[PDB]
C-alpha cells in the first residue's frame, strides 16, 4: 500500500531525525552552565547522539539558555534564521521562557518566544542539568509524532 | 603567608641539559599527557542511564510548586499573602474571598512558573506550610502557556505528589 | 585468571535477564546488560532493581 | 558499574599514582541519605530572663 | 571482474569512515570519562547511520554569496580526491600496480587542499577567507616535510613502488632504521588531515568553522567523508611504510589481517593524541616545521643518502 | 536529649592532602638516547 | 458585544482587540500577513491547520500568550469546521490552491470548502464572514482556477448573505509564486513571455496593502454584504512588468515568443510532478489573462487605506535573486517600467 510506504519511510526519516540532534549553543546566562554538566559525564548528553556542534550552517536545534537582552535580540534572530531548517528552539530557564526573574526589566524581552518560535519550554533557575535531559528526550518524542510525508500523502 | 608559584631555575650541569634536550626531541611531556589519556580510558566512566537512573537529589530539593491540605482534607492556604508579598519575581498572583461556610480561602492562586526563580522563599514565609515546592523537576511542557499554573494545577499537584513532599518535610522540619 | 571470571560473569547476565530473548529487550530498550536484586514493584508495572 | 588486575596495574602505570586508593567515583563511603532527625541548638539569648533586647 | 572490484573498495572504504565516526566519540568519550554513543543501537552501532541519513535529509542551502560552481566543485575534489589515492595502496596485492605508487599519493594528496579553499574563498565569508587562508600555508609548509621525509625512508627501497615495502621490511621493521624520520612523518600526517594538535583549519574555538564554513548536509557530510577517509589512509600509508607484516604468498589474508590491525592501531593514536593537547597556534604549527623539523629533515635526509654508500647495501632498483 | 548537629568527629577528620604529586619516571637523558641509537644501529644491520 | 469582547487597550500584544478570528488556511502566504495583523491588535485568532504542527510554528510568535489557538480541521468534514467556528466573531477563508491536487482539485477548495466554512458559520452564528476570491473570477474563463472561483463566491453569497468578498487582483511579497514565479524563470533558458506578453495588463496589488484592507473590513461596520476589489495603483502590462523584475532583479533577458498550445503543452509537462508543481496549465492561461477593471465594485481605498506601488517595495522580493555582483544594489537604481493608463 502507498500509505504504508510513507509510513515507513517517514519514520525512518524521524528516527534520523530525533537521533542525531546538534544543539548550537546561545550560552548566555547561568543556564549556560547547567547545560554544559548535562555535557558533563555525569549525564553525557553526547551518548543521546545529540552533541554540541557550533555553525548554525552544521546545527538543527537551538538552546536558548539565559536571559535574552533587547540589545543582542537581533543577534538571536539572525542565528535562528540561519539554520537549515528542520529546526526547533529549546528555552531553558525561566528568563528564556518569559523573563523570569527580569520580567519586569527595561532591558529584557519578557521571554524568547516574542523573536523566535518555541518549541518544548524547561522550566527552572536554573533548571537541572537531568531537567534539560528530560527536556530534550521531550523534543525526541515530538520529532517521533511527525507525520510529515503522511500529509504529504494526503494533500 | 605567599609562595613564589614559578621561580624554578634549571639546573646547567651536563646531566640536566641533556634531559631537556631529551626532553625536547624524543617528546616526554608529550607522551606523559598520552600515557595518562590512556589510564582515563580504561577507568569507570561516570554517566547514569538516564532516564532508568536518575540523579541523586536531597529533601530540601526545591521544584515544581504544590499546595498541600491537611489531613482531615481541607487546604492549608488561609490567604494570608506572605508566599505573594515575599516573592522576588512577584511570580505570585492572590485573590481571596469569605467562602460560603466561614473560614475562607483563595478563589485564585496563580503561580506564573516562567516568571519563578524557584528560590523556595514561599514555602519559608508560609505559616502553614501551604504552598510547597515538590520534588518533581520533570515538568517540561510544549507550550508557554501550560507553564503559568493556577489554583486548579497546583492543587492537583498537592494531591499527587503528597506521597512524597509529607515525607520531604518529614524529614527537614526539624533542621528549619 | 579474572579474564575467564569476567567471561562468566559476563555470560551470567543472559540468563539473569530471563534467557536471550530477555538480554535483548533490555540491551535493545533499556541500553544496559546489568543485573540487579528486585527491591520491588509498583502497581503500574515498573520494575525497580 | 573495581576491574581486573590487569587493568589495575595497566591503569595505574599509565598514570603512574596507584588510582585504587582514590578514585573519582563513590562507591560506599558516602554518607547514608536516610540520617536520624537532628536536634538544634538554640542561640545565646534563648534565655528566659536577663534577657531584654533593649541590651 | 574490475566494476566489482573498484565497487569493492568504496563501499568498504566509505563504511570504514561511516564507524570511524562512531569509534571516534566512543573513544573521545571514554577518554573522558563520558560513554560516547550507546543509544542508537547496541553501543551505539548505528548512531553514524542516523548522522548519515539526517545529512541527506536537512535542507541544504548554497551562501547568498556563494559562487554556486566553485561551492558546488570543492565536495567533488575532497571526496574523489580521498577515494582515488587509496588506489595504489598495497594490501596484500594493490589494486592498481603504478610503477610510481608512492610520488601519485603525494600529488593527490597535495590536491585535497584545493577543496578547502576553493570552499573558502566561493563562500565569501569572513571566517571562510581566514580558515582559507590558515589551511593553505599550513599544508604546504608540511608538505616539504612529507616530501623529504618519504623521500629519506624510500632511499633504502630503492624504488617509488609501494609494492616494495613488503619486500624491503620483510625481515625488519623499516621503523627500526628511520625511527627519527617516523616521528616526525607522524606529526606531517597529523598536520595534514588536520588533526587536532593542529586542527587550526577548523579552528573551531578561533574560527568556528573553515573545514566547511556554510556547508550544509551534503557538502558538509562530503567535506567530513573526505578528511575521515584521509584519517584511515594517512595510517594505513604509515603503516605500510614503516610497520610491514609477514606476507604469505599463498594466503594474504594474515597479511591483510595483520595489515587492518596496524591501521586501527594507528587511527586510534590520531584519535589518542586529538584528547590529549592543545591547540597549536599558527606562527608556532609553522615555526616548528620551518625551524625545528625541516633542520632536522635536511640532515637526516644527508644520512641517508650516504647510508647505503658507506655500508654498501645500495638497494635493488628492479 | 542533647543538641544533636552535623559534627566532625570527635577525635578530628583525617589529614587532607594539597600539594603537588606530580612523580619522576623514565630512564635519564643519557639512556633515552642510548637505547634510541642503538636501535638504530641494529636496525641498520 | 459581550461581556468579554468590549476593546481594551491601546492596540498593543496585550491589549483586548475584541475580534475572535478564525483565519482558514492561515498557514499559507496571506494567513502568515493576517495573522500577523490580527496578532498586533491582540486579537484570540483561532488559527485552524491541516499540514504538519511544525508547518504552523513560523504562526507561533504572533500573538500574546493563549491568543493564537491552533485547531486540527480537514476540509472535508462538517465536524471539523463547527468545532473551529463554534466561538468565533469573525470567520477569515483564505483556503486556495494554485494546482489541483490528487484529493483536492478546484472544484473542492475553491466552491466545497468555501460553501462549508459559510453554511456552517451561518448556522454557528458568527457575525461576519470574509471571504476571498480573484479579481478575475469568471465563469467563463477556461482556466478553471478562475472558474471555480466566481461559482465559489457566488454559492458563499447564497449561504452567507452578508458576507463580505475580497477580490484582489495579484498580490505580491515576499513569497508571492507571482513575482517569484517570473524571477525563477531564467533557469529555464529564457523567459517565454506567451506572445511576448505584449497583450495583457496586470494589475498587481501589495499583499500588505490586502492584508491591512481585511482587518479595516473587519472593523468597519459597512462591509456587511459588500463585494470588494483589490488592487494595486499602477497597472503593467506584461511585457514591461516582466522587464521591471529582471532589471530590479539584474538577470539577463530573453524575451522568447512561444505559441499559446505550446505552452499549454509544457504546461501539461510541469503538472506530473507530484510535488509542488513549478507551473500548470491554468497558471499559464492565468498570467496570459489580462486583470479587467471594475470601476462598480468598491476598491482598496475605500476602506481607508492607501495602495503601495510595485516599484516601491519591488527590492523586497527580488534581492534574495540578485547574485552577489548585485546584491547591494540600490533601490533606486531600477526605473519603472511602462505604466498603462490605468
Ligand atoms: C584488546 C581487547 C581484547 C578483547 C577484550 C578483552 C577485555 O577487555 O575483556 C574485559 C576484561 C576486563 O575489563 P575491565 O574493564 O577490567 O572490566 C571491569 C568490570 O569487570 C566490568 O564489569 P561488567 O559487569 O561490565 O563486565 C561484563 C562485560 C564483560 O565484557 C567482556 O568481557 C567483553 C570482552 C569479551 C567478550 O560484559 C558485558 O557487559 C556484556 C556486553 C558485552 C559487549 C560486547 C563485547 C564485545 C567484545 C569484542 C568482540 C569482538 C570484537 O579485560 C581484561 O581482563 C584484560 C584483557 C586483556 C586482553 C589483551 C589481549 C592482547
Ligand atoms: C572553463 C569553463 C567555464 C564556463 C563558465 O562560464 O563557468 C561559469 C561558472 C559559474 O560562475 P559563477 O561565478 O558561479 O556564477 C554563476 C551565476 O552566474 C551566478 O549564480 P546563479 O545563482 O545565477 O547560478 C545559477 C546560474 C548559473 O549556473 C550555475 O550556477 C550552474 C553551474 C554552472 C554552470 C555554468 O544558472 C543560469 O545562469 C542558468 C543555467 C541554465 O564559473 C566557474 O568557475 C565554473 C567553471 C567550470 C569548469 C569545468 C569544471 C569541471
Ligand atoms: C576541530 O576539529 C574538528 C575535526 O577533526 C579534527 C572533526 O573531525 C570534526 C567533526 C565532528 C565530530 C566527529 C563530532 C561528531 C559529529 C559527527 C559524527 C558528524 C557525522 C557526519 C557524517 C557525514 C556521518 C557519517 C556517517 C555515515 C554512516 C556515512 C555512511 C555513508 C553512506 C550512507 C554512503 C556510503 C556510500 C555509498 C552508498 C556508495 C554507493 C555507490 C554505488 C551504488 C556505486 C556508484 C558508482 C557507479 C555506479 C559507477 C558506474 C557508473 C558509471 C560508469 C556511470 C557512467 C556515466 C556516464 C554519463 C558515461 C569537527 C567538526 C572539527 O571541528
Ligand atoms: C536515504 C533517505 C531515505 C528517506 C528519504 C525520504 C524523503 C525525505 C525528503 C525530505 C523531506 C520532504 C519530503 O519527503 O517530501 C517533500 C514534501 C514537499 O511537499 P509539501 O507541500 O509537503 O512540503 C512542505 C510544506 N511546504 C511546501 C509549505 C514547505 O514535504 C514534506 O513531505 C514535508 C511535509
Ligand atoms: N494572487 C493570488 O495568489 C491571489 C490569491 N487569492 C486567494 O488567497 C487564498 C490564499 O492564497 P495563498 O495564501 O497565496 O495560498 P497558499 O497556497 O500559499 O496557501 C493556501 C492555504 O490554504 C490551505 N489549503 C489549501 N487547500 C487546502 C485543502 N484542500 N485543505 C486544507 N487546507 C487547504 C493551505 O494549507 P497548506 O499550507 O497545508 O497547504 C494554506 O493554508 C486562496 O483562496 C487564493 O485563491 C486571492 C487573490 C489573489
Ligand atoms: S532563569 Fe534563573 S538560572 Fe536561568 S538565566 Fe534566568 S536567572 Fe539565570
Ligand atoms: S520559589 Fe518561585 S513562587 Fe516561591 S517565592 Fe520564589 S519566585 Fe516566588
Ligand atoms: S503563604 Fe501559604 S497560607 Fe499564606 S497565602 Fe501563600 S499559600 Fe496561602
Amino acid at each position: 500500500r502507498g500509505e504504508y510506504v510513507v509510513a515507513k519511510l517517514d519514520d525512518l526519516v524521524n528516527w534520523a531525525r530525533r537521533s542525531s540532534l546538534w544543539p548550537m549553543t546561545f550560552g548566555l546566562a547561568c543556564c549556560a552552565v547547567e547545560m554544559m554538566h548535562m555535557a558533563a559525564p555525569r549525564y553525557d548528553m553526547d551518548r543521546f547522539g545529540v552533541v554540541f556542534r557550533a555553525s548554525p550552517r552544521q546545527s538543527d536545534v537551538m538552546i536558548v539558555a539565559g536571559t535574552l537582552t533587547n540589545k543582542m535580540a537581533p543577534a538571536l534572530r539572525k542565528v535562528y534564521d540561519q539554520m537549515p531548517e528542520p529546526r526547533y528552539v529549546v528555552s531553558m530557564g525561566s528568563c528564556a521562557n518569559g523573563g523570569g526573574y527580569y520580567h519586569y526589566s527595561y532591558s529584557v524581552v519578557r521571554g524568547c518566544d516574542r523573536i523566535v518560535p518555541v518549541d518544548i519550554y524547561v522550566p527552572g533557575c536554573p533548571p537541572t542539568a537531568e531537567a534539560l535531559l528530560y527536556g530534550i528526550l521531550q523534543l525526541q518524542r515530538k520529532i517521533k509524532r511527525e507525520k510529515r510525508l503522511r500529509i504529504w500523502y494526503r494533500r | 603567608t605567599y609562595k613564589f608559584v614559578n621561580m624554578r631555575e634549571p639546573s646547567m650541569d651536563m646531566k640536566s641539559v641533556t634531559d631537556r634536550a631529551a626532553q625536547t626531541l624524543l617528546w616526554t611531556e608529550l607522551v606523559r599527557g598520552l600515557g595518562m589519556t590512556l589510564s582515563y580510558l580504561f577507568r569507570e566512566p561516570a554517566t547514569i542511564n538516564y532516564p532508568f537512573e536518575k540523579g541523586p537529589l536531597s529533601p530540601r530539593f526545591r521544584g515544581e510548586h504544590a499546595l498541600r491540605r491537611y489531613p482531615s482534607g481541607e487546604e492549608r492556604c488561609i490567604a494570608c499573602k506572605l508566599c505573594e508579598a515575599v516573592c522576588p519575581a512577584q511570580a505570585i498572583t492572590i485573590e481571596a474571598e469569605p467562602r460560603a461556610d466561614g473560614s475562607r480561602r483563595t478563589t485564585r492562586y496563580d503561580i506564573d512558573m516562567t516568571k519563578c526563580i524557584y528560590c523556595g522563599f514561599c514555602q519559608e514565609a508560609c505559616p502553614v506550610d501551604a504552598i510547597v515546592e515538590g520534588p518533581n523537576f520533570e515538568f517540561s511542557t510544549e507550550t508557554h502557556e501550560e507553564l503559568l499554573y493556577n489554583k486548579e494545577k497546583l492543587l492537583n499537584n498537592g494531591d499527587k505528589w503528597e506521597a512524597e513532599i509529607a515525607a520531604n518535610i518529614q524529614a527537614d522540619y526539624l533542621y528549619r | 585468571m579474572e579474564l575467564v571470571q569476567v567471561l562468566r560473569r559476563g555470560l551470567q547476565q543472559v540468563s539473569g535477564h530471563g534467557g536471550l530473548r530477555g538480554y535483548l529487550r533490555v540491551l535493545f530498550r533499556a541500553n544496559d546488560v546489568r543485573v540487579g536484586t528486585l527491591v520491588g514493584e509498583d502497581k503500574y508495572g515498573n520494575k525497580y532493581y | 558499574a573495581s576491574a581486573t588486575r590487569v587493568i589495575q596495574l595497566l591503569r595505574n602505570w599509565a598514570s603512574g599514582r596507584d588510582l585504587q586508593a582514590k578514585l573519582q567515583l563513590r562507591y560506599q563511603e558516602i554518607s547514608k541519605r536516610t540520617q536520624p532527625p537532628p536536634k538544634l541548638p538554640v542561640g545565646p539569648s534563648h534565655k528566659l530572663s536577663n534577657n531584654y533586647y533593649c541590651t | 571482474m574490475f566494476m566489482i572490484n573498484i565497487l569493492s573498495l568504496i563501499i568498504p572504504i566509505l563504511l570504514a569512515v561511516a564507524f570511524l565516526t562512531l569509534v571516534e566519540r566512543k573513544v573521545l568519550g571514554y577518554m573522558q570519562l563520558r560513554k560516547g554513543p550507546n543509544v542508537v543501537g547496541p553501543y551505539g552501532l548505528l548512531q553514524p547511520i542516523a548522522d548519515a541519513l539526517k545529512l541527506v535529509t536537512k535542507e541544504p542551502l548554497r551562501p547568498g554569496t556563494s559562487s554556486i560552481s566553485m561551492f558546488i566543485i570543492a565536495p567533488i575534489l575532497g571526496l574523489s580526491l580521498a577515494l582515488t589515492m587509496w588506489v595504489p595502496l598495497p594490501m596484500p596485492y594493490p589494486l592498481i600496480n603504478m610503477n610510481l605508487g608512492v610520488l601519485f599519493m603525494l600529488a593527490m594528496s597535495s590536491l585535497a587542499v584545493y577543496s578547502i579553499l576553493w570552499s573558502g574563498w566561493a563562500s565569501n565569508s569572513k571566517y571562510a577567507l581566514i580558515g582559507a587562508l590558515r589551511a593553505v600555508a599550513q599544508t604546504i609548509s608540511y608538505e616539504v616535510t612529507l616530501a623529504i621525509i618519504l623521500l629519506s625512508v624510500l632511499l633504502m627501497n630503492g624504488s617509488y613502488t609501494l609494492s616494495t615495502l613488503i619486500t624491503t621490511q620483510e625481515h625488519i621493521w623499516m621503523i627500526f632504521t628511520s625511527w627519527p624520520l617516523a616521528m616526525m612523518w607522524f606529526i606531517s600526517t597529523l598536520a595534514e588531515t588536520n588533526r587536532a594538535p593542529f586542527d587550526l583549519t577548523e579552528g573551531e574555538s578561533e574560527l568556528v568553522s573553515g573545514f566547511n564554513v556554510e556547508y550544509a548536509a551534503g557538502p558538509f557530510a562530503m567535506f567530513f567523508m573526505a578528511e575521515y577517509a584521509n584519517i584511515i589512509m594517512m595510517n594505513a600509508f604509515t603503516a605500510i611504510l614503516f610497520l610491514g607484516a609477514s606476507h604469505d604468498p599463498h594466503t594474504p589474508e594474515l597479511y591483510t589481517i595483520n595489515f587492518v590491525l596496524k591501521t586501527l592501531a594507528l587511527t586510534i593514536t590520531f584519535l589518542w593524541i586529538r584528547a590529549s593537547y592543545p591547540r597549536f597556534r599558527y606562527d608556532q604549527l609553522m615555526h616548528l616545521l620551518w625551524k625545528s623539523f625541516l633542520p632536522l629533515t635536511l640532515a637526516l635526509c644527508m644520512w641517508h643518502i650516504s647510508l647505503p654508500i658507506m655500508t654498501a647495501s645500495i638497494p635493488p632498483q628492479s | 536529649s542533647k543538641v544533636k548537629q552535623d559534627m566532625p568527629p570527635p577525635g578530628g577528620y583525617g589529614p587532607i592532602d594539597y600539594k603537588r604529586n606530580l612523580p619522576r619516571r623514565g630512564l635519564s637523558g643519557y639512556s633515552m638516547f642510548a637505547v634510541g641509537i642503538g636501535t638504530l644501529l641494529f636496525g641498520y644491520w | 458585544l459581550h461581556h468579554a469582547l468590549i476593546p481594551h487597550g491601546k492596540g498593543g500584544r496585550s491589549s483586548v482587540s475584541g475580534i475572535v478570528a478564525t483565519v482558514f488556511g492561515a498557514t499559507g502566504f496571506l494567513g502568515r500577513y493576517v495573522v500577523n495583523h490580527l496578532g498586533r491588535m491582540g486579537s484570540q485568532v483561532i488559527v485552524p491547520y491541516r499540514c504538519e504542527p511544525y508547518d504552523t510554528m513560523h504562526l507561533r510568535p504572533m500573538g500574546d500568550l493563549g491568543q493564537i489557538i491552533f485547531m486540527e480541521w480537514n476540509g472535508k468534514d462538517k465536524d471539523s469546521i463547527r468545532k473551529v467556528v463554534e466561538h468565533s466573531n469573525v470567520v477569515i477563508n483564505l483556503v486556495g490552491r494554485e494546482w489541483e491536487t490528487k484529493n483536492f482539485d478546484f472544484e473542492d477548495v475553491f466552491v466545497k470548502i468555501p460553501h462549508a466554512i459559510a453554511q456552517v458559520s451561518k448556522e454557528a452564528g458568527v457575525e461576519k464572514l470574509i471571504h476571498i476570491s480573484h479579481l478575475n473570477a469568471d465563469i467563463k474563463s477556461p482556466s478553471r482556477y478562475l472558474r471555480s472561483k466566481a461559482v465559489g463566491e457566488k454559492e458563499v453569497r447564497a449561504a452567507f448573505p452578508e458576507a463580505t468578498i475580497i477580490k484582489p487582483s495579484d498580490i505580491f511579497g515576499r513569497e508571492d509564486r507571482f513575482l517569484n514565479y517570473f524571477a525563477s524563470m531564467r533557469w529555464f533558458g529564457g523567459v517565454p513571455l506567451i506572445s511576448l506578453g505584449k497583450e495583457t495588463v496586470k494589475q498587481p496589488v501589495y499583499i500588505v496593502d490586502v492584508s491591512k484592507g481585511i482587518i479595516n473590513a473587519i472593523k468597519d461596520p459597512d462591509a456587511k454584504g459588500k463585494t470588494f476589489a483589490f488592487v494595486g495603483p499602477n497597472r503593467y502590462l506584461l511585457f514591461d512588468l516582466v522587464q521591471y523584475i529582471f532589471a530590479v532583479a539584474y538577470r539577463p533577458f530573453l524575451p522568447y515568443p512561444l505559441p499559446h498550445f505550446a505552452y499549454r503543452w509544457v504546461g501539461r509537462l510541469f503538472e506530473v510532478s507530484p510535488f509542488e508543481p513549478w507551473t500548470t496549465r491554468d497558471k499559464v492561461e492565468r498570467v496570459h489573462m489580462s486583470d479587467m477593471t471594475l470601476p462598480h465594485l468598491p476598491g482598496l481605498e475605500d476602506l481607508g487605506i492607501q495602495a503601495t506601488p510595485l516599484e516601491l517595495k519591488a527590492i523586497e522580493v527580488l534581492r534574495r535573486h540578485r547574485t552577489y555582483r548585485w546584491l547591494t544594489s540600490e533601490m533606486e537604481d531600477v526605473k519603472p517600467a511602462k505604466t498603462v493608463n490605468i
